[PDB]
């Protein structure tokens, strides 16, 4: 076979240890999920906007009492107007307050006022993978593989808890002071036992079954991993067009072309992740995540060493001190106005 | 190969 006796026994034992880990992780998650206003706005100085979206922004803030820096996501309650926008915001807070994994951002506080919802997370100063990737062009395969391995382990963890992530992309992956990944933005994450039906995500990263309005499962995350690995290694994603409608047509076609510099091992992995037929997509078969972890492209990956953060990272972001924002792009700054009248109080009672 | 090079916004219901 491909493995000798010693290698096969080591791999098997490793897989049983994964099961043991995930069983304990589920017990810990459920405790926080079943039995979870830990601060207020004037406890922080607002420093700089780190990113912006349709419903709000993320700001670097400094806790007045302790001097610790944090990333504060601010959502305008009125802007959270559409039905699925509201439910998704409750998903995000509840999931972040219950998960625990080395590559998932840690939530520290959450609260709300008359106008906004707030989630205060650890500040990850190394910037988004997105801007490093756009600046360098593309990552070499070993560099892309180091990041991909962290996503594989993170999705193995999330999916074991029946959590789908649903917004993988370089914009949502921050690089920490040791060069490892922190997944942020859980706005589209959801606990799903089987199928779900919401049309959501980012166009370039949508699996065909989402676009086709089919009920779908956690395999959409494995498709998105294929898109991410391709984009990291090529510098652009596999389904690339100026308008969403054209992107969708490419995704559903079932056709992918690869740069001539992609290794054959990489192309094989990507053909099995970017698989329109769900009965054939890696991550969705009887062997689950192990079809990915045991693929030849990952043969050099020490999964436990990655989890334990023992592997030397390919890139360490420069940091000039606490509160440094040099690894983030600049954004238009807008005052945080809080109305004297409570908005949407009933819609956000649970937050 | 024309496509979107800037930050990409997620879509909520379409
Ligand atoms: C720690 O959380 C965040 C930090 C930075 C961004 C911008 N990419 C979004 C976040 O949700």
């Amino acid at each position: 076979g491909h493995m000798g006796n010693a290698a096969a026994a080591k791999k098997g034992s490793e897989q049983e240890s994964v099961k043991e880990f995930l069983a304990k992780a589920k017990e810990e998650f459920l405790k926080k999920w079943e039995s979870p206003n830990t601060a207020q706005l004037d406890h922080f100085d607002r420093i700089k906007t780190l990113g912006t979206g349709s419903f709000g922004r993320v700001m670097l803030v400094k806790h007045k009492e302790t001097g610790n820096h944090y990333a504060m996501k601010i959502l305008d309650k009125q802007k959270v107007v559409k039905l699925k926008q509201i439910e998704h915001t409750l998903n995000e807070k509840r999931i972040l307050q219950a998960v625990n994994f080395p590559f998932l951002v840690k939530l520290e506080f959450s609260f709300k006022d008359n106008s906004n919802l707030y989630m205060v997370m650890e500040y990850v100063p190394g910037g988004e993978m997105f801007s490093h990737l756009r600046r360098i062009g593309r990552f070499s395969e070993p560099h892309a593989r180091f990041y991909a391995a962290q996503i594989v382990l993170t999705f193995e963890y999330l999916h074991s808890l029946d959590l789908i992530y649903r917004d993988l992309k370089p914009e949502n992956l921050l690089i920490d002071q040791q060069g490892y990944i922190q997944v942020t933005d859980f706005g589209f994450a959801k606990r799903v036992k089987g199928r779900t039906w919401t049309l959501c995500g980012t166009p370039e990263y949508l699996a065909p079954e989402i676009i086709l309005s089919k009920g779908y499962n956690k395999a959409v995350d494995w498709w998105a991993l294929g898109v991410l690995i391709y984009e990291m290694a090529a510098g652009y994603p596999p389904f690339f067009a100026d308008q969403p409608i054209q992107i969708y047509e490419k995704i559903v076609s079932g056709k992918v072309r690869f740069p001539s510099h992609f290794s054959s091992d990489l192309k094989d992995l990507l053909r099995n992740l970017l698989q329109v037929d769900l009965t054939k997509r890696f991550g969705n078969l009887k062997n689950g995540v192990n079809d990915i972890k045991n693929h030849k492209w990952f043969a050099t990956t020490d999964w436990i060493a990655i989890y334990q953060r023992k592997v030397e990272a390919p890139f360490i972001p420069k940091f000039k001190g606490p509160g440094d924002t040099s690894n983030f792009d600049d954004y238009e700054e807008e005052e945080i106005r809080v109305s004297i009248n409570e908005k949407c109080g009933k819609e956000f009672t649970e937050f | 190969a024309a496509g979107r090079t800037g930050r990409r916004q997620a879509i909520h219901d379409i």
